[PDB]
């Protein structure tokens, strides 16, 4: 809710409304893909976020080394 | 040794086969030397043959190991048994085959032993062998480049062959047309390029120009080569005189003209220095290649990429010639037109007077030497064009005030100041021209001179105005007329510009003193172009120095102009000569002198051999002092010569300022002031540490003007690192103080060192190239030498009129913007194999904006690898363009 | 060619004969040199006098100031002194400081360390090219990598690769591994630099990275260059408990070479040829693909082989027909290239001990015993087969 | 011709007899002197000669007490250790010597000219440092799915703060590169580097480790700080496990000169301050050594794993490396790639590096077939199980 | 250290990420199916031609009426076959029924991951399988052919392709393959594409050629049918 | 830096030692501390300079 006012948030997903999928995060966590959510938002050119950079944020904190959702389908 | 091998047929041989030819081999040795020789050739050439193939065999095998203990003695003794009788003799199929391999064992030695006897000699045997092979030597070096492995030593060893062709001891034309030096460019770059420069083997590159430019694209370095052939050519004058290179560079020039690579044909056509050679470099960039592409515009750019000397166009012989040509290259006739016209090199100038700000704090202040002091000043701080706008437009404080020869002088700064406006400072010079004395009329004809050539490219130009003012009556208006005449068009061939230098100066009988800058403006004319050959210069000079050489001043400058109008030619001084020698006098015969001196003058071996015949050393009366100082100096040379040859300027340069003091005693004083500006002329390579050196000792030695002359070389590459060198230079002028007189010269020295930043650069160098001419460096260079320096002498002595463009970025596919634009770095650099110095197109990318510098900047090129493309202006940034060609007629590079 | 001669000669004719000319000459005539000449000369002379403090120039500041720490036990932040340049001192070299005052007088000196003198190792082996017969392959490997982008770079750095770097040595130990880096090392004429891996990692505390950086740096100055390090594996195998430096120690060193190797810093002409062991023993750290583009394993040397070294060694050693060559090979396995030099210097050795000069049959009989069994030793082998 | 060349052989005598007459004048030996910066200086410099100002004694201030006798005075402590009052020359004012800073005092005569610029005491750090190198572009695989990752966080700040504040975001601080040795952390980080042209200033921390524990400590805390203060400012931390490695000691041993340094480090980052907007990237050579202060968000805000470069990676990189050079183009070149084993972006080009080196030998102005079957087959069996990730992957 | 038995700090298993890329070392398979049988073409994988054709087994008959082809790893697949012909069989005995290819492909992707090395035995796994299978067969419904892989997703296929590079395999079929087409340019689409995933030549001994057609058993091409596949490339 | 000086006072002897009671804190690990020592020193020794076929340190 603090975060908001500052930078824009989707309306389809709010980290509070992602938490309850998924299990307990740490407060720094909640900022730290709120943060990067907007990164790919900027990077875009656009000021809105939407439910995709916030997902993408998820796998963003995650380490990679075969890229794949496909082989983990 | 291990005898036998191939000439065994056991399984077990094979070993010993590839090490045999270093000792000595049972027959096949004999098959070329014995065997050929004692039985006749028919019962042989069975045996032969067979023999002959196992021999090829063995290259191919001794290529396979990659030891040179191998390689080298077994090639070696093969080589004696072919000499001897299988040359020419045994048949007509037979010698080009024995043939074949005798090239690949001559090639280690040719390039091993550097010599020159060793040099010599294998051009004898390698032209011989060409003519009779017939072509095989193409095919060889094709094999050998594909093989399946081969030694690191053969790479240097076959290009080293190519040179046997080249000397022409046994050829004529006969295979002077590759030894497929195709591939062998592309694998390395380094003696293929001496052997065709010589050869005149370089037309042939322009048909196989097609091929290459996929090389030179992303995949290797094609165009390093080509760049390093144009290197040799201009080297070639060091090497063996200015006579024998002027044919070769004529020849070398249509060859680049027609290549893609533009710079290296623009070099060329500067040094020869002739009407017809500039309008073709324009015409065939556009006829060669038919495509849109950057061809059309390279010779427009090519122009703008030229930076020798003066303003806009900068050379000028250039700025006439490429119209007419201008209708029939058609990009389109209203934008070439618009493009060419100095009207658009103009505007882009305004936006860089932002960036660099106020500089002045200077005096305006009235009344004593300070009012003079004060004109040289507001100009020394901004030097070229800055800020320094609100200062001119103020009439009232500086220009007015003063008195006498003062307010010629400035006047006259004014218009530097003013330079590169299209219009505005026009507006301000015409205003003064109308008001005040005499004095304020004519130095306003300079400084008119410098503005007008703003509207120009033969459509209202800068000649049209100055014809008018020509005219006048007075002897101070005209001469300042005719100075800024001279100025504008600085080295030209014009019909206009040469019939108004016909009748001015036609007495040696005037009222003022400062008549003789007519001869120099005169002489200025001459060189950069196709010589003016006017009458009035050189009959007058001899006349004057018989009623006068009380006047140190007036003495001095006819003579100058004389041995100025003859050089840029050794053939057109004859026509004006023929007439002088009617008129006879003591005078003449040291006139005459000077024409043998002028013709011989820019060759790097008989000009110095010329210095202990001197005319410096004596003094016949005082006829022989005027002239002494100038042959010491080798500016021009200095200048027209390589980037290679700079290195060693940098001694030649001091070495003549010794030469004077040597010789004269009072010389010894003006050859230190001439220093500084000689230094300006030279551009040398390294710029940091001669200005500085002499800047502290100038201030103990008599005459302080040597100190104002030193400035001007001075600040160099204007504040980054230069910071520490202007405010050192400007405090040791200032901490000294003993009189008004002193002062000034100090004061004049203080404020032009000190340079607000990113500001204009001292260069009269072409920004890739340290090579060029000067012809406007010579409007203070003349007045550098007259003993004990007028408050009428500084005026003239006062104008830059120079320095760089602002655009080191794309003109491109017609751009012309200082808006940033990319470019890509090697940190790790591979080349010094390119003349101009621009490190691969495999980039690491980086951010925008390449503005002015004028040392470094070496390794800074335009990215070829974000949609890859290869650099047809070598980027530098100096003045040097970030452009590309590439097959798209836009660029693929866009704008930071 | 012989016209570049020409030219490169023109700069250095000048440079001799204008120095000359202008020192003497200029004080001779009017006011140029002159007075200021005379005064740096006698400044710099008379500030220096006696004594001199030695110090070491730590950095160089841009304000006509530097750091300097010198040999008396104190730093400065010296002035510098009237006609003096302080962009002439090296960061590499040490500079002479007037003792009285501290401000530098001048660089008479660079000085020398002990440190330096490791690295610098000269070679003139007794074995060396063309004492080595049979594995002709694995030679000629060696050379494809070293050799060739080394003596001529400019293709192999414009191509678009870095140039291809050294080789790693494995396999059975004892093939004469140490006989070809310093044999090859002679025919491309590259300066030898020999520094061992255990020698790294000692008692002194940071001491250990420095060196190496030292190392690479002397390497890259000599300018053709290969760095044999002999017995790198030790690293690796074992971890020390010895060193006051401890487990530390051996982290910091590690990462080091690979930072002075290419790293950010990307030396070039620098190869390095590493032997070891195996390199199943050596440190998953420094060992990776893409330093070092080619690997050689060498094979168990044959019978074969075996002969062409022996005749060289041979031809070295007292000659008779009491030497047998031939039986030595034979009796033995399929094993190592050192053997046939351990036999041979073992036979000389032998000799001394019977207050005899000669190598003769029976010494050579007694010394295939010891050699065997030292080394790998048949009989446990014998069951297996 | 023949003279010209006699000049060649003489020209190294004529150097060497000279040598007292050129030292003086040029530099180097005796009496060395420049001529063309020493002397353009020479009249400020009398003004030092005259002072005292010679020697300044390198030291830090600790606290600006002044007191009688001679009125204007500080109490330093040398860089030796060691502390001495000294006293004020008349060239600076009181205010310009400030409690903590550096400054330079005498040895002869105990007082401040000029203060000495605060710090720059390592050395042994700026021995490693070149400011925006890079072995080519090309060898990167140009642009992959790791390198467009990395710029996000990296680029974007430093070039524009500007869109960060308008958004309304919060900056970034910390990435952490890992993997095994040659899976290029340093080479991907150098080449965003160059992108965003920030100055670069990379560093390894085997260097700002040196004599005993606490000394390499002082040197992590300034130049951290130093870089901090500097605007636009790219810190790219190389190999770290020598201010990076495990945290215990077991009273046998002890990592503890090491953790002194790496806590110093993780401490500075982002502070006990809000955060900066200047960039930290750590390149670690193991995830098993990290300690839980170094991983918090807001001093490392995503980990991206650059280990064993991925399915697009392998491919990108040999065909980028093959653009670049003169190879036949009837090969595929992600063929060769895909049969390279579990590859490290290290062993990818191996194969490109080893493929080359066989058509240079030739000398062709292409490659064959053959030179690349050779490599790729000796790749696949002898190097990858000899590469630095089977053993360091399963640690990790 | 830990085990391969952990997860990655990505949040995935370390033993089935090094399996895929096992595979990639090895041989190719391609199946073609098409509505008139299902082709198999697969590398013997040879040194020389000299190496006896005469059983050389890489594409072996799980039942009368499905055929396989394997790819990958080429030792651990010979067990994950020989194991496959004993299950499908035990279907095909109690059913009586001529096996679907879908059924086949299911039972075989859960033993693909049973790794650890904690809960398990001999008879169980240790590590996971890099062998990823293509089972081509005719049933009741018509042709069909499933690819399995070691992450057990099974997938329908009208062509799948999985080799040397299994990326490259791939794309060379989309290229040639189009959804309606003959047998006979099925096979020789097979082929062209084998060479592109090999980076091994064409010979006769070097490939092996089986097809399961409508009302036809699995077959085993001999070397004259071996070569008149060859000519159609 | 060891074999120059002592070959200037030749002939020399470098002298390693173990009794295992001092330096008994340096014996395990790497198995003695005195190992590393002996097997640095031998590999330089084998060849620098002309030494390989002279001897005088020991």
């Amino acid at each position: 809710q603090i975060h908001s006012r500052k930078m824009n948030v989707s309306p389809d997903v709010n980290y509070e409304e992602l938490a309850r999928c998924t299990d307990d995060f740490n407060g720094a966590q909640c900022k730290a893909v709120c943060v990067e959510a907007g990164m790919i938002a900027l990077r875009r050119g656009a000021t809105e976020l939407t439910h995709e950079d916030y997902m993408e944020g998820i796998l963003e904190v995650q380490a990679k080394k075969k890229a794949n959702l496909q082989y983990y389908a | 040794m291990e005898e036998g091998g191939r000439d065994k047929t056991p399984v077990q041989s094979q070993q010993p086969s590839a090490t045999a030819p270093s000792g000595a081999d049972e027959k096949s040795s004999g098959k070329e030397r014995r065997d050929a020789g004692e039985k006749d050739k028919e019962q042989e050439l069975s045996e032969e043959d067979k023999q002959l193939q196992d021999e090829l065999e063995m290259l191919v095998e001794r290529l396979g190991e990659k030891d040179t203990s191998l390689y080298r003695p077994a090639l070696e003794e093969l080589r004696r048994q072919i000499r001897s009788s299988t040359t020419s003799m045994t048949s007509v199929p037979k010698p080009l085959k024995f043939l074949r391999p005798h090239y690949g064992k001559l090639k280690e030695i040719y390039e091993n032993m550097a010599p020159g006897e060793n040099k010599c000699f294998a051009a004898d045997i390698i032209s011989v062998l060409a003519m009779t092979m017939s072509g095989e030597r193409e095919c060889l070096k094709y094999r050998l480049v594909g093989s399946q492995e081969e030694l690191a030593s053969w790479g240097h060893e076959y290009v080293r062959h190519l040179a046997g062709e080249v000397a022409k001891e046994w050829q004529e034309l006969d295979d002077a047309e590759k030894a497929q030096r195709e591939p062998l460019l592309t694998l390395v770059k380094e003696i293929v390029p001496y052997n065709m420069a010589h050869n005149a083997e370089h037309e042939a590159c322009d048909l196989l120009m097609e091929i290459e430019q996929v090389d030179m694209l992303e995949k290797d370095i094609d165009e390093n080569a080509y760049s390093k052939v144009c290197l040799y050519l201009t080297s070639c004058v060091n090497y063996v005189p200015e006579p024998e290179n002027s044919a070769l560079l004529r020849c070398a020039l249509g060859v680049f003209r027609k290549f893609s690579r533009f710079p290296e044909a623009l070099r060329l056509a500067l040094m020869l220095n002739d009407m017809e050679l500039v309008e073709d470099i324009f015409t065939s960039c556009k006829d060669v290649v038919v495509q849109k592409q950057m061809a059309f515009m390279l010779g427009r750019h090519g122009v703008f990429l030229e930076l020798s000397e003066d303003v806009e166009e900068y050379e000028d012989l250039t700025e006439i010639m490429s119209n007419v040509q201008l209708n029939s290259n058609f990009l389109a006739l209203a934008r070439e037109l618009d493009i060419m016209e100095p009207k658009v090199p103009d505007d882009i100038y305004k936006t860089h007077l932002e960036n660099n700000r106020f500089g002045g704090s200077g005096s305006q202040v009235d009344s004593a030497r300070m009012n003079l002091a004060s004109s040289f000043v507001n100009g020394f701080v901004n030097a070229a064009f800055g800020q320094d706008k609100l200062l001119t437009d103020d009439g009232n404080k500086w220009l007015y005030k003063n008195k006498d020869h003062g307010m010629l002088s400035a006047a006259a700064s004014l218009g530097m100041i003013l330079l590169w406006d299209v219009d505005g400072g026009l507006t301000q010079i015409d205003k003064y021209l109308y008001s005040s004395e005499d004095y304020i009329k004519s130095g306003a004809l300079l400084a008119c001179g410098i503005v007008n050539s703003g509207v120009r490219n033969e459509c209202d130009p800068a000649l049209a105005l100055l014809s008018d003012y020509v005219l006048h009556n007075s002897n101070t208006m005209r001469l300042g007329s005719i100075f800024g005449l001279g100025l504008a068009y600085a080295g030209s061939n014009r019909e206009d510009v040469l019939t108004l230098l016909l009748p001015v100066m036609g007495d040696s009988k005037s009222s003022m003193e400062v008549a003789g800058v007519t001869a120099l403006a005169c002489g200025m004319i001459a060189v950069g172009s196709c010589n003016g050959d006017v009458t009035s210069t050189i009959l007058q000079t001899i006349m004057e120095k018989s009623e006068t050489e009380l006047k140190d001043t007036y003495a001095r400058w006819l003579p100058l102009g004389l041995g100025l109008n003859h050089l840029g030619k050794g053939e057109a001084i004859e026509a004006i000569l023929a007439a002088l020698e009617v008129v006879s006098e003591p005078f003449r015969s040291f006139a005459n002198t000077l024409v043998d001196v002028c013709a011989y003058a820019g060759s790097g071996n008989v000009l110095k051999v010329q210095q202990l015949l001197h005319i410096c050393s004596e003094h016949f009366d005082s006829k022989e002092k005027e002239e002494d100082k100038d042959k010491k100096e080798k500016k021009d040379k200095d200048k027209k010569e390589a980037p290679a040859d700079m290195g060693a300027h940098q001694g030649v340069a001091v070495l003549g300022i010794a030469l004077i003091a040597m010789g004269e005693e009072i010389g010894a004083e003006m050859a230190l002031r001439t220093f500084g500006h000689l230094l300006r002329y030279g551009e040398p390579t390294l710029r940091r540490a001669v200005p500085l050196a002499l800047a502290l000792i100038s201030v103990s030695n008599p005459r302080l003007n040597i100190l104002d002359t030193l400035s001007k070389f001075s600040h160099d590459a204007d504040p980054e690192v230069s910071y520490n060198s202007i405010f050192a230079m400007g405090m040791v002028g200032s901490g000294t103080n003993n009189a008004r007189l002193a002062a000034m010269l100090r004061q004049l020295a203080q404020y032009h060192a000190k340079d607000p930043n990113n500001l204009f650069m001292v260069r009269l160098a072409q920004g890739l190239t340290h090579l060029g001419k000067g012809t406007l460096t010579l409007c203070p260079y003349h007045s550098d030498r007259q003993l004990m320096s007028q408050v009428a002498v500084a005026g003239l002595l006062t104008v830059l009129v120079s320095f760089l463009d602002v655009r080191n970025i794309i003109l491109g596919k017609s751009h012309y913007v200082l808006y940033g634009l990319v470019a890509a770095m090697q940190p790790r650099m591979l080349v010094t194999f390119d003349e101009e110095l621009r490190p691969l197109p495999v980039s690491v990318r980086v951010g925008q904006a390449v503005d002015v510098v004028g040392q470094a900047g070496k390794p800074k090129t335009i990215t070829g690898f974000q949609t890859h493309t290869t650099p047809v202006l070598l980027a530098h940034g100096e003045r040097a363009e970030l452009a590309t060609e590439e097959f798209l007629p836009v660029t693929p590079i866009l704008e930071g | 060619t012989q016209c570049r001669l020409k030219l490169l000669k023109l700069e250095r004719i000048k440079d001799y004969l204008l120095m000359e000319e202008e020192f003497i000459r200029n004080q001779e005539q009017m006011k140029p040199l002159e007075e200021k000449q005379e005064e740096e000369r006698s400044k710099v002379d008379d500030l220096r006098g006696t004594p001199m403090s030695v110090g070491t120039l730590e950095e160089i500041i841009d304000d006509n100031h530097a750091i300097v720490s010198t040999s008396v036990g104190s730093e400065h932040y010296v002035s510098i002194l009237s006609f003096v340049d302080k962009d002439l001192l090296e960061p590499g070299c040490s500079v002479l400081l007037n003792h009285k005052v501290h401000a530098v007088i001048g660089v008479l000196m660079d000085d020398t360390d002990p440190l330096v003198t490791v690295m610098k190792v000269e070679k003139a082996p007794q074995e060396t090219y063309a004492d080595i017969g049979g594995l002709d392959n694995q030679i000629q490997e060696i050379k494809e990598s070293v050799e060739l982008p080394l003596t001529h770079p400019e293709y192999y750095e414009e191509m678009g690769i870095k140039p291809p770097k050294g080789v790693i040595l494995y396999g059975p130990p004892g093939t004469g591994k140490t006989l070809l880096a310093k044999a090859v090392a002679n025919q491309t004429s590259a300066t030898f630099l020999r520094v061992v891996g255990s020698e790294l990692i000692q008692k002194y505390l940071g001491d250990g990275p420095k060196l190496v950086r030292e190392l690479f740096r002397v390497a890259e100055e000599h300018a053709p260059s290969i760095v044999f390090i002999d017995e790198i594996d030790a690293i690796g195998t074992k971890r020390y408990d010895s060193n006051s430096g401890g487990e530390r120690e051996i982290q910091r060193t590690m990462l080091e070479l690979l930072n002075q190797l290419d790293g950010f810093d990307s030396r070039g002409d620098v190869k390095v040829i590493m032997a070891t062991n195996r390199i199943e023993t050596l440190d998953p750290a420094l060992i990776r693909p893409g330093r070092i583009d080619r690997k050689i394993e060498f094979p168990l040397p044959d019978e074969k082989t075996k002969k062409r070294i022996f005749q060289i060694h041979t031809s070295r050693m007292t000659l008779a027909d009491d030497v047998t060559l031939d039986d030595l090979i034979m009796a033995k396995d399929d094993l190592s290239g050192a053997d046939i030099k351990a036999i041979c210097t073992e036979a000389g050795l032998m000799a001394l001990r019977e207050r005899r000069m000669k190598v003769t049959n029976e010494d050579f009989k007694k010394s295939k015993e010891n050699v065997l069994y030292k080394k790998q030793e048949g009989t446990p082998e014998g069951l297996y087969l | 011709q023949s003279t010209y060349s006699r000049q060649i052989k003489q020209v190294e005598d004529d150097i060497q007899q000279l040598l007292k007459k050129i030292n003086e004048l040029t530099g180097i030996k005796e009496s060395d002197t420049g001529l063309a910066p020493p002397a353009l200086w020479d009249l400020a410099a009398d003004k030092q000669t005259l002072q005292s100002e010679q020697p300044l004694q390198v030291a830090r201030c600790t606290k600006i007490i002044n007191a009688d006798s001679e009125d204007p005075k500080y109490i330093i402590n040398v860089k030796q250790f060691a502390k001495f009052v000294v006293d004020l020359s008349d060239q600076v004012a009181p205010t310009d010597i400030e409690e903590g800073m550096r400054v330079g005092v005498d040895r002869n005569k105990y007082q401040i000219h000029i203060p000495l610029p605060p710090k720059i005491d390592p050395t042994v750090t700026m021995m490693q440092v070149e400011e925006k190198p890079d072995v080519t572009y090309s060898d990167v695989g140009g642009c992959k799915e790791q390198i467009e990752k990395l710029r996000e966080v990296v680029e974007t700040p430093l070039l524009h703060p500007e869109r960060f504040v308008n958004l309304g975001i919060e900056p970034p601080k910390g990435v952490l590169l890992f993997g095994p040795p040659g899976t290029g952390k340093t080479l991907c980080a150098r080449a965003v580097a160059n992108r965003t042209d920030a100055c670069f200033i990379p560093v390894i921390g085997s260097e700002l480790v040196q004599k005993y524990v606490g000394e390499g400590a002082r040197m992590v805390r300034e130049l951290f700080e130093m870089a901090r203060t500097k605007k636009a400012c790219l810190i790219f931390f190389d190999e770290i496990d020598a201010i990076g490695g495990a945290r215990f000691d077991d009273g046998a041993g002890g990592d503890n000169e090491v953790q002194r340094t790496m806590l110093e480090l993780i401490n500075q980052l982002d502070g006990f301050d809000p955060r900066g907007n200047i960039k930290v990237l750590m390149a670690t050579n193991r995830p098993d050594t990290l300690d839980p202060a170094l991983m918090r968000p807001g001093r490392l805000d995503r980990k991206i794993e650059f280990s064993l470069p991925d399915l697009e990676g392998r491919t990108h990189i040999f065909k980028i490396h093959a653009r670049s050079m003169s190879v036949e183009r009837d090969i595929r070149f992600e063929l060769l790639a895909r049969l390279c084993p579990n590859s490290t972006g290290a062993e990818i080009r191996s194969v490109c590096t080893e493929a080359g080196m066989f058509a240079i030998r030739a000398r062709r102005k292409i490659a064959t077939e053959k030179d690349f079957l050779e490599a790729v087959n000796k790749v696949i069996k002898s190097y990858a199980k000899f590469s630095a990730t089977p053993r360091y992957m399963t640690y990790n | 250290d830990r085990g391969v038995n952990t997860f990655s700090p990505e949040g995935r298993l370390f033993q089935v990420e090094y399996a895929i890329e096992g595979h990639k070392l090895g041989s190719t398979a391609i199946g073609i199916q098409t509505s008139e049988g299902v082709c198999l073409a697969v590398e013997k994988r040879i040194t020389s031609p000299l190496m006896e054709p005469s059983s050389i087994e890489k594409i072996v008959e799980i039942d009368a009426h499905i055929g396989c082809a394997m790819s990958g790893l080429i030792a651990d697949a010979k067990t994950l076959i020989d194991k496959a012909r004993v299950e499908t069989q035990n279907h095909w005995f109690t059913y009586n029924e001529t096996m679907t290819v879908e059924s086949v492909t299911q039972a075989v992707s859960n033993l693909a991951l049973q790794f650890g090395e904690e809960d398990a035995d001999p008879g169980a796994m240790s590590r996971p399988f890099g062998v990823a299978l293509l089972f081509g067969g005719v049933d009741e419904k018509g042709p069909q052919l499933f690819h399995m892989d070691p992450s057990g997703t099974f997938v329908q296929c009208d062509a799948r392709a999985i080799g040397s590079a299994s990326e490259g395999a791939q794309s060379s079929l989309q290229e040639v393959y189009h959804k309606s087409t003959t047998l006979k340019e099925a096979i020789k689409s097979s082929l062209i594409i084998l060479k592109q995933v090999m980076e091994e030549k064409l010979n006769a001994t070097n490939i092996e050629l089986a097809t399961v057609q409508p009302g036809q058993n699995f077959h085993m091409f001999t070397k004259e049918e071996l070569e008149e596949v060859i000519k159609d490339i | 830096e060891l074999f120059v000086m002592a070959r200037e006072h030749a002939p020399s002897i470098i002298f390693m030692d173990e009794i295992d009671s001092i330096g008994s804190s340096r014996l395990e690990g790497g198995s003695g501390g005195d190992s590393e020592v002996q097997r640095t020193m031998l590999e330089l020794l084998n060849q620098l300079d002309g030494f390989e076929a002279t001897k005088n340190i020991k």
